[PDB]
């Protein structure tokens, strides 16, 4: 879990070709890293995100 | 016979001891996926 992680999430998503904002992207950022239950680990699981 | 051709591999076909050790370095680190979730499982807590 680091924003150089979550800017290349934020890229990815980019990528896969949805519009995406600064809240939106930190709040899947956070939902990600809830649902791995770890503080500094986010999921790596991207069919959920 | 297959760690020196992954040192040539890693240090441009010249089996120095730096070239080597990053094979050797290079194999454990491949196979430490279950390593890396237990440490980082008792680093959050997980398994205390």
């Amino acid at each position: 879990a680091s924003p150089e992680n979550c800017t290349a999430l934020g890229g990815w998503l980019l990528a896969q070709g949805f519009q995406l904002t600064q809240g939106g992207l930190t709040r899947l950022y956070d939902e990600a890293r809830r649902m791995a239950e770890q503080r500094d680990r986010m999921d790596a699981r991207l069919v959920e995100i | 016979r297959a760690l020196a051709e992954e040192a040539a591999v890693l240090g441009g076909g010249l089996l120095t001891a730096e070239s080597v050790e990053q094979a050797i370095a290079a194999r454990e680190h491949r196979s430490f996926l279950s390593e890396e979730e237990f440490l980082r499982a008792v680093q959050e807590g997980v398994i205390r």
